[PDB]
RNA sequence: UCGA
DNA sequence: TATAATGGGAGCTGTCACGGATGC
DNA sequence: GCATCCGTGAGTCGAGG
């Protein structure tokens, strides 16, 4: 490896660390966009009911952190797993008709 | 069109090759083509000859050295990315003392750089050039003590690095003090390590009064040159025990070793001049038949007592004197290196030799190169005195290479740099230029070498002169260095002569540089031309003797800064070197013999000679300089055209006809106008724009790079995710963008995609990528776009791939893609011009034609300067230069007016009148008679005194154009311009400074690692600095919440930055601003310290900045 | 280091009033950048921020309604213009900024003093103060013609040189 | 709370103790092939912290 | 500044002379626990004298001391001024050992941590003024009334 | 009406000096010693010079050059200096209430010590303008009051009643005098010399004042 | 330079004031939507669009053209932060 | 006549008077015609207009 | 002052 | 090294 | 893992004012 | 009391490589 502090053009003036861009950070573009991201996937699960949006939440993991199986948002609910992954389906499709009707999700799409 | 030309001086001389400083040295310093047997002791044969033999097999002898022919040629260096060079082999003798055995053979060194036929160089694909260097002189010099009046100091300098500085100086209390390595002991011990008994100092320094007795001490004289010897050793080396032959090499290494201590040939010849005696060899000392034997102190001594007692004869030594200052060219500093390195591979070889198998060893095993390649390598690349090229125009190229710096590695340091060095001393006089050298903190730190001076092969600098012998000036001229000058009264070149006799009973001269008013019976020299005065870009300088110096300064460092135009002009008023320049710069094609003109194309000029040979000449074309300038020739002849030898074949880039053109010759007015040309600011025509006058071509390079990673390798391709065919239109199928496209910021030059970090979506990413049913793709877009305020249209394409013939990359780069994009700029608002005597400005405004001022013909003018801009800068030049142009716009015509031989003003009265006469006469043979707004203006001019009342109206208009002044109507209105103003011709050059190059801005970007602020600089697309001072504004404005916002929101608060943003974007007002991560970096940097820094409320109770994340 | 910052090369203003400054189109955009997303959001220009943004990032891709959003955007709002060496107060300026085709910054003859700048290829860098306070305090307290005097000696600072007084003599 | 004071003052070796999530006690900075930070480290992701975030 | 044409206010050059007197020496301790050759500021030993004078006491002999403005900036109680000034190491451990407390009286401290500077629109004079329009005023106006 | 003239008389450009060097005589110049050439240019740049005159020149002119190139650094350190001192110091209050105060003196020991003075009209400007009276004073049958800030025009009074006779010194509040922990009053300092008012509270004087003092540093000769 | 500067600096005992309440009030214009200006209709600051006059999207400019009015009060102490903060809430829904 | 000493105290005396906004309207003022004036003056530097006087 | 003299020093001691 |  | 081997080696130094410790 | 060595400082932005 090379020294951050390698001089580039004589000595005093610069270091070669001074070039090198922090790429671990989000830039505040990145995170309004993340922001922004969040706030328009709420709006889109709010033309849903809450118990097909939260099974959603649930199964994507935006409540807990993590995904839940079929079994345990059916055993959350107090439903068949069946009964779940189609609440699931309908919710899908439901944010695909609304997403195709209104188009505010695609340019987050990149 | 005719040329005429002025003055009554001729050069018996012409200006040597202007490059020979650089080319002549580093050839001396090769000696390439001398065979080996031939060679002398001068150069890396020396270095070879010092270095070996090597002893302690036993012995490594050195018997000759080689060197082959360049792997590449320069073309194709500069397109691989490549070093010119050749191969160093060197031949070599292994010998085992004992056995006899004699093992010989040819060893390979690795690559020395070679300089090319313009006096360049080229490192790592890019042209280098190597600056000379000015130090003080190796010898024996003799100064006044500051502290002590009356007593003074010796002083024994040899070479940089050569060894060790010696002082010799008469203490307080009478003894002599020798100073060596910063240590004070009485030289009356080292005199008696060289042999010296108290007989012999007695007799020999004994004339001086009581001086002598101060170096008087019986316990030195009581013992043996053995203990003498070993006491100074104890003395010089305090904890090392003193044994004998370690003492005998100690002090054998510090004085009498040549391959340790080396005063210059120089240092040698200065020292015998000054103390009058000889050298055998280069030291001080020499070691024979097993004792010491004294060749410097004791002459030093005795010059030293004679200087303090008063003797005649005896005088100090002016340091800044150009006879005690040398000059280390590009061979020298090489060749330096090539020591270092070579000791270096010296150390390896005893190393070598003391390990492995004793019987078996070959020169082979035993030598290893890299140390050496390591050394040169490093001297090219990272060395002070190795400097990126300035290309920018030929010019630029030429007085680059006849820089001259006082700093770098052995010089001086900028602390240690005072009034002395930076002075211009009275010997610069023909060697060193006056005028040329940098504004600011470098002032007379870089200089530039006279036009007509000459370094010699001891390194001073060596300026014409020509003989007078009874009154009579000879063709006899003689190169004298500053101390030979010193000795003669030198009559000026400007001295009256009728034939070759002096023709004036007072002359006027110099007597060691002091101007004295002599006769013709006294003068033993005179000036060849006042041309070696001055460098080589002070003399490109018209009217120079009608500017004063700093602004002369300024023209002639911003003529190295001229952009090449397309449609580039000589001067209309020149100085008569404009040819000679861009002949020696290499920049044109010339004839070689004579012949006629078989070929005549754009890329190529074939021309058959006398001898019926056919020689194909190509034609360098679009080719992008280190500054980016476009470098190209033009064929300036024709199918059958004969051709005698020297004559022009194609002109060079910035070249019109084999003379010199740094810019265009326009049509100026001198007046305000609507405060446009306010301050410097200067106003043109669109008429500029229309025919392409400050038009020039610009190539910029970029580059990128496909390697293998660890998450899989990146690839140049058509395939970019996420984007339409609008975005790929102008790419090929490989994902490169095609050639003849044009280009605009954002579009893309080279595809590329890279495999993505591992990457855990977050539930954002996961829920959308359900809802838009597309899985998210392995690669994500890395390709090269056009940087913001960039592009043009790409003239070449150039693609290295690994696994293809001829192309090995850096370890791991599967391929190379570099796009080249050219640019053509028209002048426009923001643009620096410049004319050659200092006159500088911004286009501040561009009017439309009928918006200039004109000729009563209906003519508009070209550009207006401010009149403002003359008076405190006293740069008369430009106005003679001016009047003159009007006389030559008129009559067609150019001139030649050398510096201090120029164009007197009765001359320019002429032209005037019978320029007058095609600007008039012509009007009334037209049948026109005078304007009433011209009777206006020229009662306004007779009320000015400017015309003789009583006369015509032609009388009078003929009166004002004959002091350059026209009658000028005001485009808006009609109405003339109530004064004549005075319009003409002038140069003007584009400079390299341009707006579309500087302007910058930026919302948010990158930032730094470590502190979380905004990068530097422009190609980071980095934030401007505010500063302490800046800060110091804001504070004394008492602006509290703008300067917070500096300090935090702006720069390195994270939260806030982001916080900020969304807000913009949101539409709401700016969040309150937190603590700024860089004062977090200054807590923890404190704490790595050992110092606890606590932040506390007003209970004292700490307060945690870190959010508990630091705290467990 | 800071964001929201630009620089360029200046050039005569004679046409500005005391209180101004030319700022190109460009820099202008560039500095102003989110306000423009978000005025180009609340006008018919963009859907949202992000294809906004995505609109500008192309050259070629930006149209002329953005141009006059930016007009409406940089409205009754100031700027900071800068030279260093900054040796007094008033080597910061405010102004307001007016849009101008070109790539230089346009200064007010004026001022020219107080920076010590002039048109030899002299530099300027501009700064834009964000919050409803920043630019209060720039408007209020570092307006150009809000200084006409001197801290120092009291005596005017912004006073007619060069041209004007040889104009106003003749 | 606001801070209104900057104290700074000698940092006892308990206090330095205090300060430490570990001693690092191996001069290795990451992995020559999986370049990832080392065990017991200058790097080392057990005292200093996790790398990606909430990983 | 005359000679050189420049027209300058005396004022300014009297806040630097002023700072540059701001310290004295102790030509005796008094009843006070400060030491013979002791430097400080002008201002404590008034203070200190002030409270030994109202409490019966002997005050402190003290004396004039004239210093440049390198050492009077090096010499101010600010640690963090002081340290960002220059001779950062001897700044730094001579704070470090007294436990000395930067109470950010100045500019430079404040600028330092990045808070609102105490001067101008930072200046506690200012800054907590408050701005109404009499609707809202009287609105509030009779919400105090009515309780 | 001549255009050198005009602009060297209006203020426009140039000054006597300069002019001189275009139209008379160049004059004497210095040898790099700092010692004069016996020697002075007779030439103007209208005529122009010989080679001889310029390279005489030329030692005066790099001398200048490395002169002011040397002379920045150290302007730039002593502002840095002054900045530092001064920055803690803003006016913190309107009256500090000090009854103390400084005495600017209208006049002047000659230097033949054969009397005194009147000083000149500038410097008692620089020491007046725009400053607070601490007494009460009564000359040439006006009343200026204790706390009275001084105009321009009570500057041009008090130095017409000192040709007079009436008053040989003003005193007046400064801050030397003034009592204001970490800063000034407001009645101490005087006037805010941009606004030629009363300086507002909260001002920081201690920048302006090392930056006044500072920016003409790299002038001084 | 600020139409007006020279009666809004004699409104003030320090012009930094001035300037705190010129912002303070541009803020409360800004986050109440202008709902709460003491400008009557024809008073109201216009910007030149394309199309016609507008609103002066400057909160700034309608501070300081209020502060002209004499229709604002400023001074310390005038009322409890959170007061003021919930009734300009009440009276005027952003 | 107007040079620059005069429009200096012009300027300051505007200044105490008027108030700064109306001296940064004179201002402008005299910007404006000082630079119309001076342009259509015929100010211009020619070489005879350095002038040696016989004295010399 | 020199940490290998010194040493070397300690070491020509034995 | 270059520009202010 | 086994002949015997035992104290290094770079290294040009053209500035200046100050404060503080130290040396006669 | 007074020479001497040691450590400390010695202009701001911006560009290029
Ligand atoms: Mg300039
Ligand atoms: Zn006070």
């Amino acid at each position: 490896p090379v020294s951050l502090e390698t001089p580039i053009g004589d000595e005093k003036d610069s270091f070669y660390g001074d070039f090198i861009p922090d790429e671990h950070l989000p830039s505040p573009v990145d995170a309004a966009t993340q922001s922004l991201l969040s706030e328009e996937l709420e709006k889109a699960l709010s033309k849903l009911s809450e118990r097909e949006a939260m099974v959603l939440k649930l199964r994507k993991g935006l409540i807990d952190g993590r995904e839940h199986t079929l079994e345990e948002v059916g055993a959350f609910f107090g439903v068949t797993r069946e009964r779940i992954r189609q609440i699931e389906n309908k919710a899908l499709r439901k944010l695909k008709y609304h997403e195709s009707r209104t188009r505010k999700l695609r340019d987050f799409l990149d | 069109m005719e040329i005429k030309r002025f003055g009554r001086i001729r050069e018996v001389i012409p200006l040597p090759p202007l490059t020979e400083i650089q080319v002549e040295s580093y050839r001396r310093a090769l000696q390439a083509d001398v065979p080996p047997e031939k060679r002398e002791n001068v150069g890396i044969q020396a270095a070879f000859r010092e270095t070996f033999p090597i002893e302690e097999g036993l012995v490594l002898d050195f018997l000759e050295y080689r060197l082959g022919e360049p792997p590449f040629p320069q073309d194709e260096c500069r397109e691989k990315d490549l070093t010119y060079q050749a191969p160093l082999y060197a031949r070599l003798q292994l010998i085992h003392k004992d056995t006899g055995l004699i093992k010989e053979d040819e060893v390979f060194l690795g690559h020395i750089p070679l300089m090319t036929e313009d006096g360049s160089f080229i490192i790592n694909g890019a042209d280098r050039v190597i600056v000379s260097q000015i130090h003080r002189s190796p010898g024996v010099y003799f100064t006044p003590d500051p502290a002590r009046p009356g007593r003074y100091i010796a002083s024994i300098i040899p070479l940089p690095k050569r060894g060790p500085w010696i002082d010799l100086e008469v203490e307080p209390n009478g003894v002599v003090s020798m100073k060596v390595n910063k240590r004070k002991f009485p030289l009356v011990l080292l005199l008696r390590v060289l042999g010296y008994d108290q007989e012999t100092l007695a007799r020999e320094l004994g004339a001086y009064g009581e001086l002598v007795q101060g170096l008087m001490d019986e316990s030195v004289f009581a013992m043996r040159p053995e203990e003498a010897l070993i006491r100074l050793f104890t003395l010089l080396r305090p904890g090392d025990p003193p044994k004998r032959d370690k003492a005998v090499a100690y002090v054998y290494g510090l004085i009498a070793d040549p391959r340790r201590y080396d005063l210059g040939e120089a240092g040698r010849y200065k020292a015998e001049e000054k103390l009058g005696i000889r050298l055998s060899g280069r030291t001080l000392a020499r070691f024979e038949d097993g004792e010491f034997k004294d060749e410097v102190f004791l002459p030093t001594l005795r010059y030293l007592f004679a200087l303090t007692a008063g003797v005649p004869g005896h005088e100090v030594d002016d340091i800044d004197h150009l006879g005690n200052r040398r000059i280390r060219t590009v061979g020298e500093l090489m060749t330096d290196q090539f020591r270092v390195g070579l000791a270096r591979l010296a150390r390896g070889v005893r190393e070598r030799m003391l390990m492995g198998s004793e019987d078996s060893l070959t020169p082979a095993k035993l030598v290893n190169s890299r140390p050496l390649e390591a050394a040169i390598r490093e001297f090219f690349s990272r060395s002070q005195l190795s400097q990126f090229k300035d290309e920018t125009n030929p010019l630029s190229s030429l007085r680059h290479k006849r820089r001259i710096s006082a700093l770098g590695p052995g010089g001086l340091t900028r602390e240690r740099a005072g009034f002395d060095v930076r002075d211009v001393h009275r010997t610069h006089y023909g060697r060193i230029c006056p005028v040329e050298t940098p504004e600011g903190a470098n002032i007379g730190l870089i200089t530039s070498l006279a036009a007509y001076a000459r370094v010699d092969e001891l390194g001073f600098i060596r300026t014409p002169y020509r003989r007078v012998v009874g009154g009579v000036v000879t063709d006899e001229v003689v190169y004298m260095t500053a101390t030979e000058e010193d000795r003669y009264t030198i009559a000026q070149a400007n001295t009256p002569l009728e034939g070759n006799r002096i023709a004036a009973e007072r002359v006027v001269a110099r007597r060691k540089g002091e101007p004295v008013i002599v006769s013709p019976e006294e003068v033993e020299f005179m000036d060849v031309s006042p041309k070696q005065v001055f460098s080589v870009n002070t003399n490109l300088i018209p009217f120079l003797e009608h500017d004063d110096a700093n602004r002369a300064l300024m023209g002639s460092n911003m003529q190295t800064q001229a952009v090449p135009l397309i449609r580039a002009q000589a001067p209309v008023v020149m100085t008569g070197l404009e040819e000679r320049v861009v002949r020696d710069s290499l920049a044109a094609l010339y004839a070689e013999e004579d012949g006629e003109v078989a070929k005549v194309d754009g890329n190529r000029i074939v021309v058959r000679y006398e001898d019926g040979r056919l020689v194909e000449y190509p034609l360098r074309r679009f080719y992008r300089s280190n500054q980016g300038t476009a470098l190209d020739q033009r064929p300036r002849v024709v199918v059958g055209q004969r051709v005698r030898k020297g004559d022009l074949l194609a002109d060079g880039p910035a070249s019109e006809n084999g003379f010199l053109a740094l810019g265009q010759n326009v049509l100026v007015a001198i007046m305000p106008f609507d405060g446009y040309n306010f301050e410097d600011a200067i106003v043109i025509s669109e008429e500029l724009l229309k025919r392409d006058f400050y038009t020039s071509i610009h190539i910029e390079r970029y580059e990128i790079e496909a390697r293998d990673t660890k998450l899989g390798p990146e690839r140049i391709t058509r395939d970019i995710p996420h984007l339409s065919e609008a975005a790929l239109r102008d790419l090929d199928e490989e994902g490169v963008v095609r050639i003849g496209a044009e280009v605009k910021p954002g579009d893309i030059l080279v595809g590329r995609t890279s495999f993505k970090g591992e990457s855990e979506p977050t539930p954002e990413e996961r829920l959308l990528r359900s809802i838009f049913g597309e899985k998210a793709r392995d690669v994500k877009d890395t390709s090269l776009r056009v940087p913001p305020g960039e592009g043009g249209i790409v003239v070449r394409t150039v693609r290295l791939r690994r696994g293809d013939p001829g192309v090995e990359l850096k370890p791991g780069v599967r391929e190379v893609v570099r796009v080249y994009v050219a640019q053509k700029r028209k002048l426009q608002v923001g643009d620096k011009l410049a004319n050659r005597h200092g006159n500088k400005g911004v286009v501040a405004k561009i009017l439309p034609v009928e918006d200039m001022p004109h000729l009563p013909d209906g003519t508009p003018v070209d550009v207006i300067l401010n009149p403002l801009g003359v008076p405190s800068r006293m740069n008369l030049g430009q106005i003679l230069e001016t009047h003159l142009g009007l006389a030559g716009y008129f009559l067609g015509q150019r001139y030649i007016s050398p510096i201090f031989d120029g164009a007197k003003e009765p001359e320019i009265k002429e032209l005037l009148a019978q320029a007058f006469e095609v600007y008039f006469g012509k009007r009334k043979g037209e049948g026109f008679g005078v304007d009433k707004r011209e009777v206006e203006v020229l009662r306004r001019a007779e009320k000015l005194g400017l015309v003789t009342p009583g006369k015509t109206p032609e009388e009078q208009l003929k009166e004002l154009f004959l002091q350059g002044k026209v009658v000028l109507y005001d485009g808006r209105t009609g109405e003339p311009i109530e004064g004549p103003i005075v319009v003409g011709q002038m140069f003007i050059m584009k400079l390299y400074h341009m707006v579309e190059d500087k302007m910058h801005a930026r919302s948010t970007g990158p930032y730094s690692l470590i502190t979380q602020q905004p990068l530097g600089g422009k190609a980071q697309f980095g934030g401007q600095r505010f500063g302490e001072m800046e800060v110091w504004a804001l504070e004394a404005y008492g602006a509290a919440h703008t300067l917070q916002e500096m300090l935090t929101l702006k720069s390195d608060d994270i939260e806030g930055r982001n916080a900020a943003y969304e807000a913009i974007i949101k539409g709401e007002d700016v969040p309150e601003p937190s603590v700024p991560e860089s004062f977090r970096v200054l807590v923890k940097e404190l704490q790595a310290l050992a110092l606890d820094v606590q932040t506390l409320d007003e209970k004292d109770n700490p307060v945690d900045i870190f959010e508990g994340l630091a705290s467990k | 280091r800071v964001d929201y910052s630009g620089r360029s090369v200046i050039v005569v203003g004679p046409q500005l009033k005391l209180h101004q400054c030319g700022l190109p189109k460009r820099m202008a955009l560039e500095l102003f950048k989110p306000f423009l997303l978000k005025k180009m959001e609340e006008k018919g220009i963009a859907p949202n921020v992000k294809a906004a943004r995505r609109m500008l990032e192309r050259q070629r891709d930006i149209k002329d309604e953005v141009w006059d959003a930016l007009e409406e955007v940089i409205h009754g709002k100031v700027v900071l213009l800068n030279r260093a060496p900054t040796l007094h107060r008033l080597g910061i300026q405010a102004f307001q900024p007016v849009l101008v085709e070109g790539q230089s910054i346009q200064l007010h003859p004026l001022v020219c003093e107080a920076f010590n700048a002039d048109f030899d290829g002299d530099q300027m860098a501009v700064h834009v103060p964000l919050s409803s306070f920043a630019q209060a305090e720039a408007r209020i307290q570092m307006l150009s013609a809000h200084n006409l005097l001197s801290p120092a000696s009291g005596e005017p600072l912004a006073k007619p040189s060069r041209d004007i007084i040889l104009g106003l003599y003749y | 709370k606001e801070v209104r004071k900057v104290r700074i003052a000698l940092a006892s070796p308990e206090k330095i103790r205090s300060w430490s999530y570990g001693e690092v006690e191996k001069p290795e900075t990451i992995n020559y092939r999986t370049l990832k930070p080392e065990r017991d480290g200058l790097f080392d992701e057990r005292i200093f912290g996790p790398i990606k975030d909430y990983e | 500044y005359r000679a050189q044409g420049v027209k300058l206010h005396d004022k300014h050059i009297e806040i630097v002379v002023r700072q540059m007197m701001k310290y004295v020496e102790v030509t005796d301790p008094g009843d006070s626990r400060l030491l013979e050759g002791q430097v400080l500021e002008k201002w404590d030993v008034e203070a200190l004298n002030e409270r030994l004078i109202a409490e019966g006491k002997t005050p402190v002999a003290w004396k004039p001391l004239l210093m440049g403005v390198t050492k009077s900036a090096l010499s101010t109680k600010s640690w963090l001024s002081a340290a960002s000034f220059q001779n950062t190491t001897h700044v730094l451990t001579e704070a470090a050992i007294a436990g000395k407390k930067d109470e950010l009286i100045g500019l430079k401290e404040n600028v330092i941590l990045g808070r609102l500077i105490p001067a101008g629109t930072g200046s506690d004079f200012v800054r907590f003024t408050q701005v109404v329009d009499q609707k809202t005023l009287k609105a509030i106006e009779e919400a105090r009334k009515e309780a | 009406f001549n255009p050198l003239y005009v602009m060297a008389q209006s203020g426009a450009r140039g000054n006597p000096q300069q002019i001189r060097q275009l139209c008379g005589l160049r004059g004497l110049m210095q040898k790099p010693s700092g010692e004069t050439f016996e020697v002075p240019v007779r030439s103007s740049f209208r005529e122009g010079l010989t080679v001889l005159e310029y390279f005489i020149s030329s030692h005066g002119a790099r001398k200048g050059g490395a002169d002011t190139a040397l002379r920045t650094a150290d302007s730039g350190y002593l502002t840095r200096k002054l900045v530092d001192v001064t920055h803690e110091i803003v006016v913190r209050e309107a009256d500090c209430g000090t009854t103390n105060y400084i005495s600017v003196p209208l006049f002047q020991p000659d230097e033949v010590t054969r009397s005194l003075r009147l000083r000149k009209r500038a410097d008692i400007e620089a020491g007046l303008y725009g400053r607070v009276l601490a007494r009460e004073v009564e000359v040439l049958g006006v009343r200026l009051e204790e706390g009275r800030y001084l105009s321009m025009d009570d500057v041009h009074l008090l130095i017409k009643a000192a040709e007079a006779g009436e008053i040989q010194e003003v005193p007046v509040r400064s801050p030397l005098t003034c009592q204001t922990r970490y800063g000034v009053c407001q009645k101490c300092y005087g006037y805010d010399l941009s606004m030629a008012r009363p300086v507002s509270i909260g001002e920081a004087v201690g920048i302006v004042a090392a930056q006044s003092i500072g920016e003409p540093g790299t002038q001084l000769t | 330079a600020e139409p007006g500067i020279d009666k809004l600096f004699g409104m003030v005992d320090s012009k930094y004031r001035l300037t705190v309440v010129v912002a303070k009030r541009a803020q409360q214009l800004l986050r109440h939507g202008f709902k709460n200006t003491v400008l009557e209709p024809e008073e109201r600051p216009k910007m030149q669009t394309l199309e016609g006059l507008f609103d002066d999207p400057n909160a700034v400019t309608w501070a300081m053209k209020e502060l002209l009015t004499g229709r604002l009060v400023f001074g310390e102490n005038l009322v409890p932060e959170d007061r003021l903060q919930k009734e300009m809430e009440r009276l005027y829904p952003v | 006549p107007q040079e620059k000493n005069s429009l200096k105290d012009l300027v300051y005396q505007a200044f105490l008077r008027l108030g700064m906004e109306k001296t940064a309207r004179l201002l402008d003022a005299l910007k404006y015609y000082g630079f119309t004036f001076s342009t259509t003056s015929g100010i211009t530097i020619g070489i005879d207009d350095a002038v040696i006087p016989e004295e010399k | 002052s020199d940490p290998v003299r010194q040493y070397l020093h300690e070491i020509g001691q034995v």
